[PDB]
DNA sequence: CGTGTCAGTAACTGTCACGGATGC
DNA sequence: GCATCCGTGAGT
Protein backbone atom coordinates (compact mmCIF):
# COMPACT_ATOMS: atom_id res chain seq x y z
CA UNK A 1 0.00 0.00 0.00
CA UNK A 2 2.52 2.82 -1.49
CA UNK A 3 1.45 6.56 -0.47
CA UNK A 4 1.55 7.96 -4.21
CA UNK A 5 -1.81 8.24 -5.37
CA UNK A 6 -3.17 11.71 -6.95
CA UNK A 7 -6.55 12.72 -6.32
CA UNK A 8 -8.93 11.51 -3.50
CA UNK A 9 -12.43 12.29 -4.96
CA UNK A 10 -16.07 12.91 -2.93
CA UNK A 11 -19.40 12.97 -4.12
CA UNK A 12 -23.09 11.91 -3.22
CA UNK A 13 -23.07 8.39 -1.75
CA UNK A 14 -26.71 6.44 -3.61
CA UNK A 15 -28.51 4.40 -1.71
CA UNK A 16 -27.03 1.63 -3.60
CA UNK A 17 -23.99 2.52 -2.92
CA UNK A 18 -24.91 2.14 1.00
CA UNK A 19 -26.10 -1.61 0.19
CA UNK A 20 -22.80 -1.75 -1.91
CA UNK A 21 -21.15 -1.15 1.17
CA UNK A 22 -23.10 -3.40 3.79
CA UNK A 23 -22.51 -6.78 4.86
CA UNK A 24 -26.18 -6.71 6.38
CA UNK A 25 -28.77 -5.30 7.34
CA UNK A 26 -29.26 -4.45 11.29
CA UNK A 27 -32.46 -5.52 11.90
CA UNK A 28 -33.17 -5.67 15.87
CA UNK A 29 -32.48 -2.46 18.34
CA UNK A 30 -30.41 -4.72 20.62
CA UNK A 31 -26.48 -4.58 21.34
CA UNK A 32 -25.16 -7.24 23.09
CA UNK A 33 -25.79 -9.90 26.20
CA UNK A 34 -25.24 -8.37 29.49
CA UNK A 35 -24.05 -11.94 30.59
CA UNK A 36 -22.31 -13.95 28.11
CA UNK A 37 -20.62 -10.63 26.54
CA UNK A 38 -21.38 -11.89 23.03
CA UNK A 39 -23.28 -9.62 20.42
CA UNK A 40 -26.99 -10.57 19.69
CA UNK A 41 -27.50 -11.50 16.00
CA UNK A 42 -28.59 -8.72 13.55
CA UNK A 43 -27.72 -6.18 16.29
CA UNK A 44 -25.58 -3.24 16.44
CA UNK A 45 -22.44 -5.42 17.03
CA UNK A 46 -23.87 -8.51 15.27
CA UNK A 47 -20.68 -10.58 13.90
CA UNK B 1 -69.22 1.09 2.23
CA UNK B 2 -65.82 3.41 1.72
CA UNK B 3 -66.89 5.67 4.15
CA UNK B 4 -67.41 3.39 6.98
CA UNK B 5 -63.41 2.85 6.91
CA UNK B 6 -62.49 6.35 6.75
CA UNK B 7 -64.63 7.38 10.03
CA UNK B 8 -62.36 5.08 11.89
CA UNK B 9 -59.40 6.74 10.61
CA UNK B 10 -61.54 10.13 11.34
CA UNK B 11 -61.90 8.83 14.80
CA UNK B 12 -58.18 7.91 15.23
CA UNK B 13 -57.49 11.90 14.46
CA UNK B 14 -59.99 13.08 16.71
CA UNK B 15 -58.64 11.29 19.97
CA UNK B 16 -55.04 12.56 18.74
CA UNK B 17 -56.18 16.51 18.49
CA UNK B 18 -57.80 15.49 22.23
CA UNK B 19 -55.30 13.80 23.95
CA UNK B 20 -51.47 13.16 22.21
CA UNK B 21 -50.24 16.36 23.52
CA UNK B 22 -51.42 15.94 27.00
CA UNK B 23 -50.09 12.04 27.14
CA UNK B 24 -46.83 13.44 26.12
CA UNK B 25 -45.95 15.94 28.54
CA UNK B 26 -47.16 13.17 31.00
CA UNK B 27 -44.75 10.16 30.04
CA UNK B 28 -42.09 13.09 29.30
CA UNK B 29 -42.20 13.87 32.87
CA UNK B 30 -42.43 9.70 33.83
CA UNK B 31 -39.21 9.29 31.58
CA UNK B 32 -37.18 12.67 31.09
CA UNK B 33 -36.24 12.27 27.70
CA UNK B 34 -38.30 13.76 25.16
CA UNK B 35 -37.66 11.56 21.84
CA UNK B 36 -38.23 8.29 24.24
CA UNK B 37 -41.71 10.40 25.12
CA UNK B 38 -42.42 9.98 21.46
CA UNK B 39 -42.12 6.60 21.13
CA UNK B 40 -44.17 6.39 24.67
CA UNK B 41 -47.34 8.22 22.64
CA UNK B 42 -46.97 6.72 19.22
CA UNK B 43 -47.01 3.20 20.99
CA UNK B 44 -50.07 4.07 23.50
CA UNK B 45 -51.87 4.80 20.53
CA UNK B 46 -51.14 2.21 18.53
CA UNK B 47 -52.89 -0.10 21.27
CA UNK B 48 -55.67 2.57 21.34
CA UNK B 49 -56.37 1.57 17.96
CA UNK B 50 -55.98 -2.20 18.47
CA UNK B 51 -58.55 -2.23 21.54
CA UNK B 52 -61.97 -1.06 20.38
CA UNK B 53 -63.20 -1.81 23.88
CA UNK B 54 -61.51 1.43 25.29
CA UNK B 55 -62.70 3.22 21.72
CA UNK B 56 -66.48 2.33 22.43
CA UNK B 57 -68.01 4.05 25.45
CA UNK B 58 -67.67 7.59 25.73
CA UNK B 59 -69.84 7.84 28.72
CA UNK B 60 -66.35 6.25 30.04
CA UNK B 61 -63.58 8.27 30.62
CA UNK B 62 -60.73 7.12 27.89
CA UNK B 63 -57.55 9.61 28.71
CA UNK B 64 -56.84 7.43 31.98
CA UNK B 65 -56.82 4.22 30.03
CA UNK B 66 -54.39 6.13 28.13
CA UNK B 67 -52.11 7.42 30.87
CA UNK B 68 -52.67 3.96 32.84
CA UNK B 69 -50.63 1.92 29.91
CA UNK B 70 -48.30 4.51 29.46
CA UNK B 71 -47.29 4.22 32.84
CA UNK B 72 -47.38 0.27 32.77
CA UNK B 73 -45.16 1.30 29.27
CA UNK B 74 -42.30 3.06 31.25
CA UNK B 75 -42.41 1.02 34.16
CA UNK B 76 -41.16 -2.01 32.09
CA UNK B 77 -38.77 0.38 29.69
CA UNK B 78 -37.02 0.56 33.08
CA UNK B 79 -36.42 -2.91 33.48
CA UNK B 80 -33.06 -5.17 32.79
CA UNK B 81 -32.46 -3.53 29.50
CA UNK B 82 -32.18 -0.59 30.59
CA UNK B 83 -30.70 -1.62 34.01
CA UNK B 84 -27.37 -2.20 32.74
CA UNK B 85 -26.29 0.08 30.09
CA UNK B 86 -28.12 2.90 30.21
CA UNK B 87 -25.68 3.99 32.85
CA UNK B 88 -22.46 5.44 30.82
CA UNK B 89 -21.86 7.05 27.45
CA UNK B 90 -18.13 6.76 25.93
CA UNK B 91 -18.81 10.57 24.32
CA UNK B 92 -19.62 11.88 27.71
CA UNK B 93 -16.66 12.92 29.91
CA UNK B 94 -15.55 10.66 33.28
CA UNK B 95 -15.01 7.18 31.30
CA UNK B 96 -11.81 5.75 30.37
CA UNK B 97 -10.55 4.94 26.60
CA UNK B 98 -9.55 1.73 25.33
CA UNK B 99 -6.25 1.65 25.16
CA UNK B 100 -4.34 -1.73 23.84
CA UNK B 101 -0.46 -1.80 24.94
CA UNK B 102 2.26 -2.29 22.72
CA UNK B 103 3.28 -5.21 20.55
CA UNK B 104 6.77 -4.62 21.29
CA UNK B 105 7.50 -8.10 23.33
CA UNK B 106 5.97 -9.60 20.87
CA UNK B 107 8.26 -8.44 18.10
CA UNK B 108 10.94 -9.17 19.93
CA UNK B 109 9.96 -12.75 20.22
CA UNK B 110 8.75 -12.72 17.02
CA UNK B 111 12.25 -11.93 15.69
CA UNK B 112 13.95 -14.31 17.82
CA UNK B 113 11.77 -17.52 17.00
CA UNK B 114 12.30 -16.27 12.71
CA UNK B 115 16.13 -16.21 13.38
CA UNK B 116 16.19 -19.57 14.95
CA UNK B 117 13.39 -20.64 12.62
CA UNK B 118 16.60 -20.09 10.34
CA UNK B 119 18.75 -22.83 12.10
CA UNK B 120 16.44 -25.44 11.13
CA UNK B 121 16.36 -27.93 8.04
CA UNK B 122 13.81 -26.98 5.72
CA UNK B 123 12.13 -29.99 6.28
CA UNK B 124 11.66 -29.07 9.95
CA UNK B 125 10.97 -25.68 9.43
CA UNK B 126 8.44 -26.71 6.91
CA UNK B 127 6.63 -28.83 9.03
CA UNK B 128 6.45 -26.24 12.36
CA UNK B 129 5.41 -23.61 10.23
CA UNK B 130 2.41 -25.21 9.03
CA UNK B 131 1.55 -27.00 12.65
CA UNK B 132 1.74 -23.45 14.45
CA UNK B 133 2.03 -20.88 11.68
CA UNK B 134 -0.73 -22.10 9.84
CA UNK B 135 -2.82 -24.38 12.47
CA UNK B 136 -3.19 -27.74 10.72
CA UNK B 137 -3.65 -30.96 12.37
CA UNK B 138 -1.19 -33.65 12.24
CA UNK B 139 -3.25 -35.66 9.41
CA UNK B 140 -3.15 -32.66 7.07
CA UNK B 141 0.21 -31.86 7.17
CA UNK B 142 0.98 -35.12 6.34
CA UNK B 143 -1.21 -34.92 3.54
CA UNK B 144 0.36 -31.71 2.16
CA UNK B 145 3.68 -32.81 1.95
CA UNK B 146 3.22 -36.46 1.30
CA UNK B 147 4.76 -37.76 3.97
CA UNK B 148 4.20 -40.56 6.73
CA UNK B 149 1.90 -39.26 9.95
CA UNK B 150 4.50 -40.26 12.69
CA UNK B 151 7.01 -38.71 10.25
CA UNK B 152 4.69 -35.47 10.77
CA UNK B 153 5.16 -36.16 14.28
CA UNK B 154 8.57 -37.34 14.79
CA UNK B 155 9.75 -34.11 12.72
CA UNK B 156 7.49 -31.83 14.89
CA UNK B 157 8.95 -33.24 18.13
CA UNK B 158 12.74 -33.02 17.47
CA UNK B 159 12.34 -29.20 15.87
CA UNK B 160 10.62 -28.29 18.94
CA UNK B 161 13.20 -29.26 21.00
CA UNK B 162 15.74 -28.06 18.36
CA UNK B 163 14.29 -24.26 18.47
CA UNK B 164 14.72 -24.78 22.67
CA UNK B 165 18.24 -25.46 22.24
CA UNK B 166 18.97 -22.28 20.04
CA UNK B 167 17.18 -19.94 22.09
CA UNK B 168 18.60 -21.40 25.66
CA UNK B 169 22.03 -20.64 23.89
CA UNK B 170 21.33 -17.44 23.53
CA UNK B 171 20.11 -17.14 26.83
CA UNK B 172 16.15 -16.70 25.90
CA UNK B 173 14.40 -17.01 29.24
CA UNK B 174 12.34 -20.41 30.47
CA UNK C 1 -39.96 5.24 4.16
CA UNK C 2 -38.07 7.77 2.57
CA UNK C 3 -35.99 10.07 4.28
CA UNK C 4 -33.83 13.36 3.76
CA UNK C 5 -30.43 14.16 4.58
CA UNK C 6 -30.08 17.11 6.63
CA UNK C 7 -26.98 18.35 5.95
CA UNK C 8 -29.21 19.40 2.43
CA UNK C 9 -32.38 20.36 3.94
CA UNK C 10 -31.40 22.42 6.76
CA UNK C 11 -27.53 23.26 6.37
CA UNK C 12 -27.50 27.11 5.02
CA UNK C 13 -28.32 27.95 2.25
CA UNK C 14 -31.26 24.78 1.70
CA UNK C 15 -30.06 22.94 -1.23
CA UNK C 16 -33.41 21.00 -1.89
CA UNK C 17 -34.62 24.62 -2.26
CA UNK C 18 -32.29 25.93 -4.53
CA UNK C 19 -33.17 22.85 -6.47
CA UNK C 20 -36.78 22.91 -6.23
CA UNK C 21 -37.24 26.42 -5.96
CA UNK C 22 -39.21 25.48 -2.67
CA UNK C 23 -39.03 27.79 0.19
CA UNK C 24 -37.22 26.58 3.30
CA UNK C 25 -40.07 27.04 5.42
CA UNK C 26 -42.66 25.27 2.92
CA UNK C 27 -40.22 23.04 2.64
CA UNK C 28 -39.88 22.55 6.06
CA UNK C 29 -43.96 22.38 6.50
CA UNK C 30 -43.60 19.40 3.90
CA UNK C 31 -41.24 17.03 5.18
CA UNK C 32 -41.83 17.21 9.23
CA UNK C 33 -45.72 15.88 7.94
CA UNK C 34 -47.54 19.78 8.42
CA UNK C 35 -48.72 20.40 5.03
CA UNK C 36 -49.45 18.48 1.92
CA UNK C 37 -47.92 19.15 -1.53
CA UNK C 38 -49.11 18.81 -5.06
CA UNK C 39 -46.54 15.69 -6.68
CA UNK C 40 -48.72 16.18 -10.53
CA UNK C 41 -51.83 17.14 -11.65
CA UNK C 42 -53.58 15.94 -15.08
CA UNK C 43 -54.20 19.50 -16.39
CA UNK C 44 -55.79 17.84 -20.03
CA UNK C 45 -58.91 15.84 -17.53
CA UNK C 46 -59.42 18.62 -15.92
CA UNK C 47 -60.19 21.02 -18.91
CA UNK C 48 -62.17 18.34 -20.39
CA UNK C 49 -64.37 17.85 -17.23
CA UNK D 1 -59.06 13.90 -2.74
CA UNK D 2 -62.42 13.10 -1.86
CA UNK D 3 -64.14 14.85 -4.72
CA UNK D 4 -61.31 15.64 -7.72
CA UNK D 5 -58.65 12.83 -6.12
CA UNK D 6 -58.60 11.78 -10.02
CA UNK D 7 -57.38 14.36 -11.18
CA UNK D 8 -54.34 14.85 -9.35
CA UNK D 9 -51.47 13.46 -6.93
CA UNK D 10 -50.44 14.52 -3.47
CA UNK D 11 -47.88 13.69 -1.05
CA UNK D 12 -46.67 14.49 2.67
CA UNK D 13 -43.33 13.69 4.29
CA UNK D 14 -40.06 13.09 2.18
CA UNK D 15 -40.97 10.53 -0.42
CA UNK D 16 -43.00 13.40 -1.62
CA UNK D 17 -40.08 15.53 -1.91
CA UNK D 18 -37.98 12.15 -3.92
CA UNK D 19 -41.30 12.35 -6.24
CA UNK D 20 -40.84 16.11 -6.93
CA UNK D 21 -36.75 15.16 -7.49
CA UNK D 22 -37.98 12.47 -9.86
CA UNK D 23 -40.58 14.55 -11.92
CA UNK D 24 -37.90 17.31 -12.36
CA UNK D 25 -36.06 18.61 -15.61
CA UNK D 26 -32.72 19.16 -14.49
CA UNK D 27 -31.31 20.84 -18.43
CA UNK D 28 -34.77 22.62 -18.45
CA UNK D 29 -34.89 24.59 -14.83
CA UNK D 30 -30.94 25.58 -15.98
CA UNK D 31 -31.80 27.21 -18.87
CA UNK D 32 -34.59 28.74 -17.34
CA UNK D 33 -32.17 30.20 -14.85
CA UNK D 34 -30.12 31.19 -17.71
CA UNK D 35 -32.89 33.06 -18.92
CA UNK D 36 -33.17 35.16 -15.58
CA UNK D 37 -29.39 36.09 -15.72
CA UNK D 38 -29.24 36.83 -19.40
CA UNK D 39 -31.75 39.76 -18.40
CA UNK D 40 -30.45 41.92 -15.60
CA UNK D 41 -33.21 42.53 -13.16
CA UNK D 42 -30.23 42.16 -10.36
CA UNK D 43 -32.70 41.91 -7.58
CA UNK D 44 -34.17 39.03 -8.58
CA UNK D 45 -31.36 38.26 -10.75
CA UNK D 46 -29.10 37.49 -8.22
CA UNK D 47 -31.33 34.73 -6.77
CA UNK D 48 -31.49 32.65 -9.90
CA UNK D 49 -27.61 32.53 -10.04
CA UNK D 50 -27.42 31.36 -7.02
CA UNK D 51 -29.69 28.90 -8.14
CA UNK D 52 -27.96 27.93 -11.26
CA UNK D 53 -24.90 27.27 -8.97
CA UNK D 54 -26.57 24.44 -7.45
CA UNK D 55 -28.46 22.90 -10.66
CA UNK D 56 -25.56 22.84 -12.66
CA UNK D 57 -23.80 20.72 -10.68
CA UNK D 58 -26.26 17.92 -10.69
CA UNK D 59 -26.42 18.39 -14.78
CA UNK D 60 -22.51 18.54 -15.69
CA UNK D 61 -21.95 15.89 -13.20
CA UNK D 62 -23.79 12.92 -14.56
CA UNK D 63 -25.09 12.31 -10.87
CA UNK D 64 -28.90 12.33 -9.84
CA UNK D 65 -29.79 14.88 -6.89
CA UNK D 66 -31.97 11.68 -5.54
CA UNK D 67 -29.03 10.97 -3.30
CA UNK D 68 -30.39 13.80 -1.37
CA UNK D 69 -33.33 11.62 -0.16
CA UNK D 70 -32.11 8.39 1.53
CA UNK D 71 -33.73 4.83 1.37
CA UNK D 72 -30.80 2.79 3.22
CA UNK D 73 -28.42 4.60 5.82
CA UNK D 74 -25.09 3.70 6.80
CA UNK D 75 -23.86 2.19 10.47
CA UNK D 76 -20.16 3.03 11.01
CA UNK D 77 -18.85 0.16 12.25
CA UNK D 78 -18.63 -0.82 15.95
CA UNK D 79 -14.72 -0.20 16.97
CA UNK D 80 -15.65 3.32 16.18
CA UNK D 81 -18.42 3.39 18.11
CA UNK D 82 -17.50 1.07 21.07
CA UNK D 83 -19.19 0.14 24.10
CA UNK D 84 -16.98 -0.64 27.16
CA UNK D 85 -17.50 -2.38 30.29
CA UNK D 86 -17.23 -0.56 33.32
CA UNK D 87 -15.50 -1.63 36.83
CA UNK D 88 -18.67 -1.14 38.41
CA UNK D 89 -20.20 -4.09 36.52
CA UNK D 90 -21.99 -1.63 34.28
CA UNK D 91 -21.43 -0.50 30.62
CA UNK D 92 -20.85 2.50 28.65
CA UNK D 93 -21.61 3.00 24.90
CA UNK D 94 -20.94 6.20 22.46
CA UNK D 95 -23.65 8.02 21.80
CA UNK D 96 -23.63 6.88 17.85
CA UNK D 97 -24.90 3.67 19.15
CA UNK D 98 -28.37 5.57 20.98
CA UNK D 99 -29.19 7.28 17.70
CA UNK D 100 -28.45 3.95 15.73
CA UNK D 101 -30.83 2.09 17.83
CA UNK D 102 -33.56 5.05 17.85
CA UNK D 103 -33.76 5.16 14.44
CA UNK D 104 -33.89 0.97 14.16
CA UNK D 105 -36.29 1.14 17.42
CA UNK D 106 -38.50 3.85 15.33
CA UNK D 107 -37.94 2.16 11.84
CA UNK D 108 -39.64 -0.92 12.76
CA UNK D 109 -42.26 0.42 14.64
CA UNK D 110 -43.26 1.74 11.30
CA UNK D 111 -43.09 -1.31 9.79
CA UNK D 112 -45.47 -3.11 12.02
CA UNK D 113 -47.78 0.34 11.23
CA UNK D 114 -47.40 -0.51 7.71
CA UNK D 115 -48.10 -4.38 8.31
CA UNK D 116 -51.31 -3.74 10.34
CA UNK D 117 -52.98 -0.98 7.90
CA UNK D 118 -52.51 1.38 10.95
CA UNK D 119 -54.50 4.96 10.57
CA UNK D 120 -52.46 7.17 8.64
CA UNK D 121 -52.33 9.44 11.14
CA UNK D 122 -50.51 7.20 13.28
CA UNK D 123 -48.24 6.22 10.22
CA UNK D 124 -47.54 10.37 9.22
CA UNK D 125 -46.47 10.82 12.74
CA UNK D 126 -44.62 7.76 12.94
CA UNK D 127 -42.77 8.93 9.69
CA UNK D 128 -42.11 12.47 11.03
CA UNK D 129 -39.99 11.07 14.20
CA UNK D 130 -38.05 8.71 11.72
CA UNK D 131 -37.10 11.64 9.80
CA UNK D 132 -36.02 13.48 13.19
CA UNK D 133 -34.69 10.08 13.93
CA UNK D 134 -31.92 10.30 11.29
CA UNK D 135 -31.82 13.97 11.66
CA UNK D 136 -30.10 13.59 14.86
CA UNK D 137 -27.96 10.53 13.91
CA UNK D 138 -26.29 12.82 11.14
CA UNK D 139 -26.35 16.51 12.53
CA UNK D 140 -28.53 16.52 16.62
CA UNK D 141 -29.25 20.02 17.64
CA UNK D 142 -28.87 21.31 13.93
CA UNK D 143 -33.08 21.55 13.79
CA UNK D 144 -34.63 22.36 16.73
CA UNK D 145 -34.06 21.21 20.30
CA UNK D 146 -31.34 18.50 20.16
CA UNK D 147 -31.96 14.76 21.61
CA UNK D 148 -30.72 15.02 25.13
CA UNK D 149 -29.11 11.71 26.92
CA UNK D 150 -29.04 11.17 30.75
CA UNK D 151 -28.34 14.39 32.63
CA UNK D 152 -30.19 16.79 29.52
CA UNK D 153 -26.77 16.07 27.78
CA UNK D 154 -26.69 16.98 24.04
CA UNK D 155 -25.99 13.36 22.14
CA UNK D 156 -23.14 13.93 19.67
CA UNK D 157 -23.62 12.72 16.06
CA UNK D 158 -21.99 11.36 13.40
CA UNK D 159 -21.18 15.36 12.29
CA UNK D 160 -19.77 16.21 15.80
CA UNK D 161 -16.74 13.71 15.45
CA UNK D 162 -15.04 16.50 12.53
CA UNK D 163 -16.17 19.19 14.01
CA UNK D 164 -14.06 22.11 15.94
CA UNK D 165 -10.98 21.34 17.70
CA UNK D 166 -12.52 18.50 18.95
CA UNK D 167 -13.01 17.06 16.02
CA UNK D 168 -11.14 14.40 13.93
CA UNK D 169 -9.70 16.67 12.09
CA UNK D 170 -7.93 19.82 14.59
CA UNK D 171 -7.67 17.00 17.19
CA UNK D 172 -5.88 13.69 15.06
CA UNK D 173 -4.82 14.85 11.91
CA UNK D 174 -3.29 18.28 12.08
CA UNK D 175 -2.48 17.47 15.85
CA UNK D 176 -0.96 13.92 16.63
CA UNK D 177 0.69 12.41 20.26
CA UNK D 178 4.10 10.94 19.12
CA UNK D 179 6.23 8.35 20.19
CA UNK D 180 10.16 8.72 21.20
CA UNK D 181 8.48 12.15 23.25
CA UNK D 182 9.16 13.01 26.55
CA UNK D 183 8.69 16.32 29.11
CA UNK D 184 10.09 17.95 32.01
CA UNK D 185 10.85 20.71 34.13
CA UNK D 186 13.64 23.44 32.03
CA UNK D 187 16.65 24.80 33.79
CA UNK D 188 19.08 27.44 32.83
CA UNK D 189 22.70 26.28 31.61
CA UNK D 190 24.93 28.42 31.38
CA UNK D 191 27.93 25.78 31.03
CA UNK D 192 26.63 24.42 27.61
CA UNK D 193 27.42 25.62 24.38
CA UNK D 194 24.56 27.18 22.15
CA UNK D 195 24.62 24.09 20.12
C1' DC E 1 -50.85 -9.78 30.72
C1' DG E 2 -54.41 -6.12 31.58
C1' DT E 3 -54.41 -1.51 31.79
C1' DG E 4 -60.19 3.18 32.10
C1' DT E 5 -62.12 8.94 38.24
C1' DC E 6 -57.14 12.02 38.81
C1' DA E 7 -52.81 13.13 36.55
C1' DG E 8 -48.22 19.25 33.53
C1' DT E 9 -40.98 19.18 31.58
C1' DA E 10 -36.52 21.04 33.58
C1' DA E 11 -34.30 24.59 32.50
C1' DC E 12 -33.43 28.73 31.48
C1' DT E 13 -29.98 34.41 28.40
C1' DG E 14 -25.42 36.53 32.18
C1' DT E 15 -21.45 35.42 25.16
C1' DC E 16 -21.25 38.29 20.82
C1' DA E 17 -19.35 39.86 16.09
C1' DC E 18 -20.55 39.23 11.64
C1' DG E 19 -22.44 38.02 7.32
C1' DG E 20 -26.09 36.40 4.31
C1' DA E 21 -29.93 33.64 3.33
C1' DT E 22 -34.63 33.91 5.26
C1' DG E 23 -39.11 36.03 5.40
C1' DC E 24 -43.33 40.29 5.91
C1' DG F 1 -37.84 45.64 -1.97
C1' DC F 2 -35.46 45.53 3.02
C1' DA F 3 -35.55 44.20 8.28
C1' DT F 4 -34.86 39.59 10.65
C1' DC F 5 -32.66 35.72 12.28
C1' DC F 6 -29.93 32.07 11.80
C1' DG F 7 -25.61 29.99 11.80
C1' DT F 8 -20.67 30.66 12.03
C1' DG F 9 -16.57 31.68 14.72
C1' DA F 10 -13.90 32.85 19.29
C1' DG F 11 -4.79 30.35 21.96
C1' DT F 12 -1.74 26.23 22.67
Amino acid sequence: DVNFFDELRIGLATAEDIRQWSYGEVKKPETINYRTLKPEKDGLFCE
Amino acid sequence: VSGAAAAEAALMRALYDEHAAVLWRYALRLTGDAAQAEDVVQETLLRAWQHPEVIGDTARPARAWLFTVARNMIIDERRSARFRNVVGSTDQSGTPEQSTPDEVNAALDRLLIADALAQLSAEHRAVIQRSYYRGWSTAQIATDLGIAEGTVKSRLHYAVRALRLTLQELGVTR
Amino acid sequence: APVTHIWYFKGVPSRLGYLLDLAPKDLEKIIYFAAYVITSVDEEMRHNE
Amino acid sequence: VDRYGEYFTGAMGAESIQKLIENFDIDAEAESLRDVIRNGKGQKKLRALKRLKVVAAFQQSGNSPMGMVLDAVPVIPPELRPMVQLDGGRFATSDLNDLYRRVINRNNRLKRLIDLGAPEIIVNNEKRMLQESVDALFDNGRRGRPVTGPGNRPLKSLSDLLKGKQGRFRQNLLGKRVDYSGRSVIVVGPQLKLH
